[PDB]
């Protein structure tokens, strides 16, 4: 509708700080054979800069701790300009490249989900398989899909690893529906993921445009390039993310109370 | 209503005082202005108003009965009841802390923000209970609309359709219903911000009044968010204030705030999705062709060049393990104009972490038009915790221009932070050593009448000083008894060798003179030892070193003797080397003292005679590097704690939110007098002034504050009969009039005999206040109970900026109020700005580590090493630099020493680069010769600079400015433009005297500058050569110029004789 | 070592160029190993 | 060396008083200006001009914020015009300004010439005693016939 539901979405996003205190992690069906050492500060910064309906996604680029090859620590979160619905995300084809991202390895992408889903999404798995097949830097056993879903009064987070047969099925299939052919439960796999309260995570924002583009789908393009830089991302329902809602009004005989107590 | 109109037009309507409604607001304004502090002061302020006169003249109109007027004819009980009601209203609204027991009221930040923005008490309470750090932009409008200013604004039923039409067109959504007045006020503010057209006249008047209240409400909310520390809330409040001031949305064009831009061109620029930074990079034709309007392209380019957009550069230096120094250089990259920017442009710079929610350092910057187009450097202290972020964000936003904010990512990934500081050596809980603990009777006879037992730190250091002779590093604060340990070490050196050569090096000349005067009465009078003081003459310094056994000197005076230590046999045959106040080796006389210590350590390890080194300094954090660089042992390192002083120091910090230095100095006079009256009523106090001329103004303000209250002349504990011989010797009548009330004055322009008489009057207990200048902090031979350091800064006219006070001068001012027997404790109240209060609180209790800054003044040390045949190659220079404190400081703090790592290869590459830079600076100034880029050879100009203690740049200027046909007027300008005349003091109100003195000089100056020190040195030399009259601040600079003018003329005569010139040498 | 061996500016520049060449060779070897690991991961699912 | 403060209740009346002071004292060089804008702009206008015609509420806000503390010694003429609004909304603000001026004259001993202009209203003795005006030489009570 985008007339009165936007106010309800802004009122729901204004109270998003209460869900960051009770974070739930799905500690079940773990393979226990690298783990995620992403901190909670980057998750709190990315959970308050998203919407309850529009799926916000971001690439995770981090390095491994010293003397620990079986653990991955995402220290950088790059927010690419995207505009997706409540079931899929339209990620751009241009990969984020910067000086701070040249020393870390991309651990995949993480997309917010409006509903708590127990199984992995086939469209997100197909998008991760297409990103792994197109970009040679994204590996199969090194990139994960952290599907941080939405919980009532909580922040339910759940990771998902890409299988090689699942990556082949996602690269072979091209349907963007709700249930394409070839979808298998063995295409995804849950991975170990724990929080961290010792090292802070960096954020990357585009310098030309903003990270949120769902308010104007014509400006967002799948092949448009972007230049990321170390900055703080803005909110989803911000004044800079929705330019049409602000610059829409048109351009003197009242009480002119001048020289007041101000 | 005809009766009031008939009474107002025929003089029948008296004016009734309605001050009872705004009485808590008036009490909060009087508490913020400092006029009322207690209930009696509030009652006295209320009695002088028209409300008390109206209650006394008409009690029935003020609600007072006949029994209230009969029982209180002066209206004191009703005024006390009104003051108590205003105090309860201020305490309930969290505006001012008011105690009901004593009646004193202390104005808080919320009450000061409500008084400075004319906000009510209920509005301040609503802003205190409604503003949250995690609040969004939708809740901010509801919090600003729920203030006490719009409490009478009601939502009319006839304007419900207009409010419903404006609710669907407002860019900011409202969570409340259409029947709520707060949502109606928010919709009116959104219509006034987005310039939406209204329909009702009363609704438009209500929207205009709501905007006029919401401007001050958003200003107070931004002040409260800056005081609370919420970075995102302060950014949202600043964006709302810019949107209310510019009357445009946040997504609007930046050219819409300027009145010279057309509306059609602004609409065409806003229709195209183009950033404002892309228009600044384009020319006048490209911006016209991109916006499809080439006629308005030049105006768009002028508006882009006139829009405020400066370049910010961040330089981080980790000093300690928890705090770092951040230098922000702001360069104005825009066309400064009075029609766009005005006379000055105000900006708010907030440095915060990567979360952008907790503002770590918030400050303001007012770039003036006279200082425009110049990068200003602001130094701040940035704290660092154990969860260090990868990068911090410094956002500098414009306080007047909308959508003008520059973000600087300061990266902390490659920051080489130092390690943890070692704990200090605590004093053992043993029995104190009596006066009979010493072995020699002559050493005990000079300290028996002073104290029967030594200090516990002195008793712990006597086992390593009197019973040993190794290098002892004693880190003790000012007042712990370092002079007793120095006297014990001197007595041990005299008992070990009767013909020893003790050398006590102190950076301050006044402290060295005080140490020489103490040794003349302690070592020369009671022990009959040759105690002498070294001067600035190299001919008498060798005789004083050969005939004196205890030579008190300066590192600038000992650098001439340590440079010829291979030739002078008296300097090599030393028995004791005491270094007093070595904690100031990172500031003034820092690299000179470091080079003197390195030369002493090199001469002690190459003459087969280990000299007993005793380094007495303050409590330092990185004492291990100072012990390794000076050869101090682990068992002799008696570095105590800053809180281990025998006199307990209570440090208070008074932060005043004032950007101007003069306004902060004028506003901190009455709180300084209140703190002096509340802390030390019957004890002497020392007021550290910012400047010399400000000391008399601070003394006059303290005398006016003493005479304003009932304690008139309370600072004079003695009688006028004892001060009448004391006031008859002074020259200044204003100083004698201030000392007659008990407030003595001391500055750099005052007489030395008058300063000694004022010190003798303050030490005897006649005066209770001594207003001393900032230059007299270290040179003060007096101990008081209270130390009020008011506005500890310096208005430098050479850079035209308010530079902060150094840590060494602040430590000397805090340690000056150390009374062991006069007072039980010592209060130190530092009244400064709010941004410098955290650094002053961190550098007070925590030990300040030593940072070697010898890399900036290594050219003179390299020239002195090459002229003395010490550093003959690059390896010899690297070995000489490795034995100094810079190699110990770079191994502990790589990023503070401009290194990229603490590895051996990186340190060797940095040392090789520094040696190559020193060799290039020596060869470019014709001071040395580089043979095959490996060997260093001393030249004639370098030897002449090292012999007369001159710099390489001044020697190069004297060699390139003196020709074969020079005169005296050219030689005076060449000597005035040297490197030794660049340290001339430049303060405020000094350009007019330099302009008036330039018209009476015998030699004209080709385009003189009022802010350059060389033109001031030339004017002082022309005034001294013509014997013209000058002020005290001019004579204090002329004496310091003439103290080095003899050496400058000697170096010029040597350069003229070396070049083969007779007539310029005769003219010189 | 312990004693700082002072070198010339040209020798330090040559050492920095050799270190940069060794770092570029190590980065090329790491990129080749990453390409081989990606080829082994793609060959195990095809 | 001297400053003349003009307290006017209306902004248009303050602008008219500033224009009349600029047109009348043009031969004497008295700079007539209106204190408006921000705090730093008001401080610069107070430090750059002598005659300052401003509102009593804005003057009280500048005194509470500290914009007139550096130029308080130069202000020796306070012309508080239109005191007949002493019962109006500008009542307590002008009363607090007069109380602060009386406290500064009693504590700092600053002799400031206070000229208070009011309309033909009764009980002018309390207004003269509140403004420290003399009942014989300072008080000038004119009726409607004047």
């Amino acid at each position: 509708s985008s007339k009165t539901e936007w106010r309800v979405r802004a009122i729901s996003a204004a109270n998003l700080h209460l869900r960051t205190n009770h974070i739930y992690v799905s500690s079940d069906d773990i393979k226990e054979t690298y783990t995620y050492i992403l901190p909670k500060n980057v998750l709190k910064k990315f959970i308050c800069i998203s919407d309850l309906r529009a799926q916000i996604a971001g690439y995770l680029y981090g390095v491994s701790p010293p003397d620990n090859p079986q653990v991955k620590e995402i220290r950088c979160i790059v927010m690419v300009p995207q505009w997706g619905t409540h079931q899929t995300v339209h990620l751009p084809g241009q990969l984020p490249q910067h000086e701070y991202l040249k020393e870390m390895e991309p651990l995949g992408w993480i997309h917010t989900q409006p509903n708590e889903s127990p199984q992995l999404s086939p469209q997100d798995v197909t998008t991760h398989a297409k990103i792994m097949a197109d970009n040679p830097s994204w590996d199969g056993e090194k990139t994960i899909i952290i599907t941080c879903s939405f919980t009532p009064g909580s922040c339910t987070l759940t990771a998902y690893k890409l299988t090689p047969s699942g990556y082949e099925w996602g690269r072979q299939n091209t349907d963007k529906g709700n249930n394409p052919k070839g979808y298998l439960p063995s295409h995804y796999e849950r991975v170990q993921m724990l929080l961290s309260d010792r090292f802070l995570g960096f954020f990357m924002v585009p310098a030309q445009s903003s990270w949120n583009y769902n308010f104007m789908g014509v400006r967002h393009d799948p092949n448009m390039k972007y230049e990321l830089q170390l900055a703080n991302p803005k909110e989803f329902y911000h004044e800079v993310h929705r330019p049409s809602h602000f610059l829409n009004f048109a351009l003197v005989y009242s009480a002119d109370r001048e020289d007041l107590y101000a | 209503e005809l009766q009031y109109y008939l009474s107002l037009l025929n003089q029948q309507l008296p004016i009734e005082s309605q001050m009872v409604s705004k009485l808590p607001d008036m009490l909060n304004a009087e508490i913020v202005l400092g006029n009322v502090q207690n209930a009696k002061d509030a009652v006295n302020w209320l009695g002088y108003a028209y409300l008390y006169i109206r209650m006394l003249r008409s009690p029935t109109l003020y609600g007072i009965s006949h029994d209230d007027l009969k029982g209180d004819p002066l209206l004191d009980q009703r005024r006390l009841d009104l003051v108590h009601t205003a105090a309860l209203m201020l305490d309930k609204n969290n505006l001012v802390k008011y105690d009901k027991k004593t009646g004193n009221f202390q104005v808080t930040e919320l009450g000061r923000i409500a008084s400075h923005y004319y906000i009510t008490n209920d509005t301040v309470q609503t802003y205190n209970q409604l503003l949250k750090p995690t609040l969004s932009e939708i809740e901010l409008f509801r919090v600003f609309s729920l203030s006490s200013e719009f409490k009478n604004i009601t939502v009319r039923e006839e304007e419900k359709l207009e409010l419903q039409k404006l609710l669907e067109r407002v860019p900011i959504p409202v969570k409340e219903s259409i029947e709520e007045p707060s949502a109606k006020i928010n919709v009116l503010l959104q219509a006034f911000i987005s310039q939406l057209k209204l329909e009702g006249f009363a609704l438009m008047a209500d929207m205009v009044y709501v905007t006029q209240s919401a401007g001050r409400l958003m200003r107070a909310i931004f002040e409260i968010v800056l005081n609370r520390g919420w970075a995102q809330l302060t950014d949202k409040t600043l964006n709302l204030c810019k949107m209310i001031d510019k009357r445009m949305w946040q997504s609007m064009c930046p050219l819409r705030q300027f009145r010279k831009l057309p509306e059609e061109v602004v609409k065409k620029i806003e229709k195209k999705n183009f950033p404002f930074e892309r228009l600044y990079d384009l020319n006048h034709n490209e911006i016209g062709e991109l916006i499809r309007m080439p006629k308005m392209g030049k105006t768009i380019h002028k508006y882009v060049h006139l829009f405020p957009k400066l370049e910010l550069s961040v330089h981080l230096q980790p000093i300690t393990r928890s705090t770092l120094k951040v230098e922000l250089t702001i360069t104005p990259d825009f066309q400064w104009d009075e029609k766009v920017h005005g006379s000055s442009e105000a900006f708010w710079i907030l440095v915060e972490d990567v979360d952008s929610e907790v503002i770590l350092h918030h400050e303001y910057f007012l770039l003036k038009a006279k200082y425009a187009q110049d990068e200003h450097l602001i130094t701040f202290f940035v704290p660092v915790f154990e969860p260090l972020p990868p990068q911090y964000f410094i956002r500098v936003v414009s306080d007047r221009w909308l959508s003008c904010e520059t973000q600087l990512p300061v990266s902390f990934r490659h920051l080489i932070l130092p390690e943890k500081y070692p704990p200090p050596t605590e004093l053992l809980d043993l029995q104190p050593l009596p006066v009979s603990a010493l072995r020699n009777s002559a050493f005990e006879s000079l300290y028996q009448d002073k104290f029967p037992f030594f200090n516990p730190i002195q008793t712990q250091v006597f086992n390593t000083v009197y019973n040993s002779d190794d290098n002892v590093f004693v880190g003790a604060p000012t007042g712990s008894g370092k002079t007793i340990c120095a006297e014990f070490a001197i007595l041990r050196m005299l008992l070990q060798s009767s013909e020893g050569r003790c050398v006590y090096i102190t950076p301050m000349e006044a402290l060295a003179e005080q140490v020489y005067m103490d040794w003349y009465e302690k070592f020369q009078d009671r022990l009959n030892k040759k105690v002498v003081l070294l001067t600035g003459e190299t001919s008498t310094d060798l005789k004083l070193l050969g005939k004196g056994n205890i030579i008190i000197s300066t590192p600038e005076k000992w650098d001439i003797l340590s440079r010829r230590w291979k030739q002078r046999k008296n300097v090599q045959n030393i028995n004791l080397f005491v270094v007093d106040e070595v904690h100031l080796i990172g500031g003034e006389n820092g690299p000179v003292l470091e080079v003197i210590c390195s030369r002493m350590r090199y001469i002690s390890s190459q003459i087969e005679r280990p000299i007993r080194i005793v380094a007495l300094s303050s409590s330092l954090s990185n004492a291990k590097d100072v012990a390794h660089w000076l050869g101090c042992s682990a068992t002799s390192t008696f570095n105590f704690h800053p809180n281990v002083r025998p006199v307990p120091l209570e440090l208070h910090i008074q932060g005043f939110n004032i950007s101007h230095t003069q306004t902060r100095l004028l506003s901190m006079a009455k709180p300084v007098y209140h703190a002096i009256t509340k802390h030390s009523p019957k004890k002497p106090v020392i007021v550290f002034v910012p400047s010399r001329k400000q000391t008399r103004l601070t003394a006059i303000d303290i005398l006016t504050t003493c005479a304003a209250d009932i304690q008139r002349q309370r600072f004079l504990h003695c009688t006028e009969k004892d001060l009448i011989p004391y006031l008859e010797k002074l020259s200044d009548s204003t100083l004698k009039e201030t000392l007659l009330n008990g407030v003595g004055y001391l500055h750099e322009g005052l007489s030395p005999m008058e300063r000694r008489l004022v010190e003798q009057l303050f030490s005897s207990g006649a005066i209770q206040v001594v207003v001393a200048s900032r230059s007299l902090c270290w040179g003060m031979n007096v101990a008081a109970h209270l130390v009020i350091i008011m506005d500890t800064q310096y208005y430098n006219g050479k850079i035209h900026a308010y530079v902060d006070y150094p840590i060494y001068d602040v430590l000397q001012m805090v340690g000056h109020a150390n009374r062991p027997l006069q007072d039980d404790e010592g209060r130190c109240v530092i009244m400064c700005q709010g941004s410098k209060k955290d650094f002053f609180k961190k550098f007070l209790y925590e030990p300040l580590p030593v940072e070697s800054h010898l890399d900036h003044c290594m050219h003179d040390h390299f020239n002195a090493e090459i002229v003395t045949k010490t550093i003959e190659n690059k390896q010899d220079a690297v070995d000489y630099l490795t034995w100094t404190f810079l190699y110990r400081r770079m191994t502990q703090n790589p990023n503070y020493y401009n290194l990229q790592g603490i590895s051996h290869r990186h340190l060797s590459d940095h040392l090789s680069e520094l040696v190559e830079q020193t060799l290039s600076d020596l060869e470019q100034s014709k001071c040395i010769s580089i043979e095959d880029e490996m060997d260093v050879a001393p030249l004639n100009l370098g030897m002449i600079a090292a012999y007369y203690y001159i710099n390489y740049t001044t020697i190069e200027l004297f060699s390139m400015s003196l020709n074969a046909k020079t005169k005296v007027r050219g030689l005076i300008e060449i000597i005035s433009n040297a490197a030794e005349y660049e340290n001339i003091p430049i303060r405020h109100h000094e350009d007019n005297l330099l302009r008036q003195l330039a018209q009476k000089v015998p030699h004209k100056l080709n385009n003189p500058k009022f802010n350059d020190p060389h033109v001031k040195t030339n004017l002082l030399l022309q005034a001294h050569l013509s014997r013209m009259q000058l002020s005290a601040e001019l004579q204090s600079d002329t004496e310091e110029i003439l103290s080095k003018a003899i050496r400058l003329i000697q170096a010029c005569v040597d350069v003229l004789s070396s070049n083969g010139w007779l007539s310029p040498a005769l003219a010189a | 070592e312990a004693k700082p061996k002072f070198l010339s500016k040209a020798e330090r520049e040559a050492e920095a160029l050799k270190r940069r060449q060794q770092e570029v060779e190590e980065r090329q070897r790491m990129l080749e190993e990453e390409r081989k690991k990606r080829k082994q991961f793609q060959d195990l699912g095809r | 060396d001297f400053k003349i403060i003009y307290i006017a209740p209306m902004r248009s009346l303050v602008q008219e008083m500033v224009g009349s002071f600029g047109k009348r004292l043009a031969t004497y060089g008295i700079t007539v200006a209106e204190l408006t804008g921000d705090h730093q702009l008001c401080k610069e206008e107070i430090s750059a001009t002598q005659i300052i015609v401003c509102t009593p509420e804005k003057w009280d806000i500048i005194t509470r914020k500290g914009g007139e503390r550096t130029y308080t010694q130069l202000v020796r003429l306070i012309i508080l015009d239109e005191i007949h609004l002493l019962h109006d909304d500008r009542g307590p603000v002008l009363e607090a300004l007069v109380a602060r001026a009386i406290r500064n004259i009693e504590m700092t001993q600053e002799d400031v010439r206070l000229i208070g202009l009011s309309a033909t209203l009764p009980n002018y003795e309390d207004v003269a005693t509140f403004l420290r005006v003399d009942p014989a030489k300072g008080l000038f009570y004119f009726d409607n016939s004047f």
